[PDB]
């Protein structure tokens, strides 16, 4: 509102106090933006890691896990996710995130990697192993279908995943 | 004063196999807090006073 | 009477950024509905099932 | 029963406690620990059956076969009134003969 003018300061000293609390709720939300990022994604007290073998009883993660080739160890779906949104003058200043797009990676990797061996018990402890196909049937379990179906249709069920998720591939 | 950079924490490799499966033995029971504001302060204000 | 001008803008300028900061704290708060119901989501439906 | 909503692990009760201007909630929660290692399998055959556990899981420390529950150890013998049937062990992928 001055553009570094003299007068034009000395003319807005006598207003009071308006920009003092203008910055500190800006401030205010500034902070509560990293607090919220920080809140949602950082649930793990480790960073697990995936096997260099996988044999999830044929399920087939590739799409999903985190890709070497990439410098930003991005999976495939993150990069389609990337590429498709597309977006210091006189006084606006824009501050970087705390987190940086790399960890927000390692996050969900972890988190991922987590879920896929433990299952949910890394969720409330100390992550234990497990065989996939021995979690699936845990998880029909729970819905009230007994696990007897589970291991008689594995190969059936194994491929409506994988075709599931190569048709959300296609559309994203 | 040293600035670094940050630390996601540990890091460790689950040994996932196939045929193995790991139960606990023991258990230990935790008491644990959690803070929540419930009210503010009730005021009021007089204009032609002010 | 350079002065009444100087006023004037004065006034308007901090009149526009006094309604920009109100709509961005607005928005500040539904995000942060948003963000506490992804969080929610986040803790029942990946770490565990719902 | 929700994952994660009062205290970190499983849930068991809680007491409240006043605050001047909020509450106090102390959450008490169950965390096991002691893990340990073993083998397991899906299913049993046994006369060209299989058998599959009513509520449990298969393990062995190396050399026999016990039933356990999930969230605590403690071996059992497998009987024919913990395991039910289903069908003959030609298309389950891990069974073990015992
Ligand atoms: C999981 O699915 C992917 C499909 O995206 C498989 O990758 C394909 O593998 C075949 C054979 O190796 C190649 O001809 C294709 O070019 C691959 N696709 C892509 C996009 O690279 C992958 O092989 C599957 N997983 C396993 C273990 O087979
Ligand atoms: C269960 O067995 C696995 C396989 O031996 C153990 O994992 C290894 O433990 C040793 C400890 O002497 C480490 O040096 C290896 O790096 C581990 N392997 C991997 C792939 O990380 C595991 O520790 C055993 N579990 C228990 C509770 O003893
Ligand atoms: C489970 O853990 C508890 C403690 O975490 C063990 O109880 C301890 O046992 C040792 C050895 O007998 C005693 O010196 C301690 O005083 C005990 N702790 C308490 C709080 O009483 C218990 O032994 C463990 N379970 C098993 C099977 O070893
Ligand atoms: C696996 O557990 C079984 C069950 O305890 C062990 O078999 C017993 O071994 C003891 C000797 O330590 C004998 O007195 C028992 O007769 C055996 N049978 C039973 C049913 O208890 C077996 O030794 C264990 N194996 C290993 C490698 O620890
Ligand atoms: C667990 O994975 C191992 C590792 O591949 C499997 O062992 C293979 O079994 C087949 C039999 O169908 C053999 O042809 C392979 O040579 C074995 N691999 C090795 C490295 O020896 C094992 O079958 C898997 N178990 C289950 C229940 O799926
Ligand atoms: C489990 O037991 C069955 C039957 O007792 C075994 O099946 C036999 O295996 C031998 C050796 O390969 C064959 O000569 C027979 O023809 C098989 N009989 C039948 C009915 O299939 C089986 O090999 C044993 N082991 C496993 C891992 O299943």
């Amino acid at each position: 509102i001055c553009g570094d003018s003299t007068e034009c300061s000395n003319l807005l000293l006598q207003y009071g106090s308006f920009c003092t609390q203008l910055n500190r709720a800006l401030t205010g939300i500034a902070v509560e933006q990293d607090k919220n990022t920080q809140e949602v994604f950082a649930q793990v007290k480790q960073i697990y890691k995936t096997p260099p073998i996988k044999d999830f009883g044929g399920f087939n993660f590739s799409q999903i896990l985190p890709d070497p080739s990439k410098p930003s160890k991005r999976s495939f779906i993150e990069d389609l996710l990337f590429n498709k949104v597309t977006l210091k003058f006189n006084g606006l200043t824009v501050l970087p995130p705390l987190l940086t797009d790399e960890m927000i990676a390692q996050y969900t990797s972890a988190l991922l990697a987590g879920t896929i061996t433990s299952g949910w018990t890394f969720g409330a402890g100390a992550a234990l192993q497990i065989p996939f196909a021995m979690q699936m049937a845990y998880r029909f379990n729970g819905i009230g279908v007994t696990q007897n179906v589970l291991y008689e249709n594995q190969k059936l069920i194994a491929n409506q995943f994988n075709s599931a998720i190569g048709k959300i591939q296609d559309s994203l | 004063i040293i600035a670094y950079t940050m630390s996601l924490g540990a890091e460790n490799s689950v040994a996932y196999s196939n045929n193995s499966i790991a139960i606990p033995t023991n258990f230990t029971i935790s008491v644990t807090t959690e803070i929540l504001p419930v009210s503010m302060t009730k005021t009021s204000v007089d204009c032609t006073m002010y | 009477e350079a002065e009444v001008q100087i006023d004037r803008l004065i006034t308007g300028r901090l009149q526009s950024l006094q309604t920009y900061v109100t709509q961005q704290l607005i928005r500040a708060a539904e995000i942060r509905a948003s963000a506490n119901l992804a969080a929610i989501k986040m803790s029942e439906c990946v770490l565990g099932q719902s | 029963k929700r994952v994660d909503f009062c205290g970190k692990g499983y849930h068991l009760m809680s007491f409240p406690q006043s605050a001047p201007h909020g509450v106090v909630f102390l959450h008490v929660t169950y965390v096991p620990a002691q893990e340990k290692n073993f083998t397991t399998a899906p299913a049993i055959c046994h006369d060209g059956k299989a058998h599959f556990p009513r509520e449990g899981v298969f393990v062995s420390n190396g050399t026999h076969w016990f039933v356990t529950q999930r969230n605590f150890y403690e071996p059992q013998i497998i009987t024919t009134d913990n395991t039910f049937v289903s069908g003959n062990c030609d298309v389950v992928i891990g069974i073990v003969n015992n």
